[PDB]
């Protein structure tokens, strides 16, 4: 690794098929309840306007 | 009459307020006293008619 000009640093990684072992942490995915959703049906439409 | 008989709708109506905070250095009394008025009716129907 210091073997170039100025030298770098080492630094290794696993391939995919293996870490075998790194920290797992199981993570609980967690948001509001209640999603709801409504139809506004829109007041004072026309035929040059919608609102 | 030629008119009769007619019908009448009305959309969503917004309404339009003004909000005007005020400068810092310049402090507004913590209370306050407005001048309100206040209107009453009275109807009293008579007969007969005259014409």
């Amino acid at each position: 690794m210091s073997n170039s000009a100025i030298p770098l640093n080492v630094v290794a990684v696993q391939e995919p098929r293996l870490e075998l072992n790194n920290e797992r942490t199981w993570v609980v995915v967690k948001g509001g309840q209640q999603v709801t959703y409504y139809p506004f049906p829109s007041t004072s439409f026309s035929s040059n306007q919608f609102n | 009459s030629t008119i009769g008989s007619m019908n009448i709708s009305f959309q969503q109506p917004s309404m339009y307020l003004g909000f005007v905070t005020p400068r810092l250095n310049i402090p507004i009394p913590p209370r306050i006293t407005y001048p309100y008025f206040k209107l009453s009716r009275y109807t009293t129907q008579f007969q007969n008619t005259l014409a």
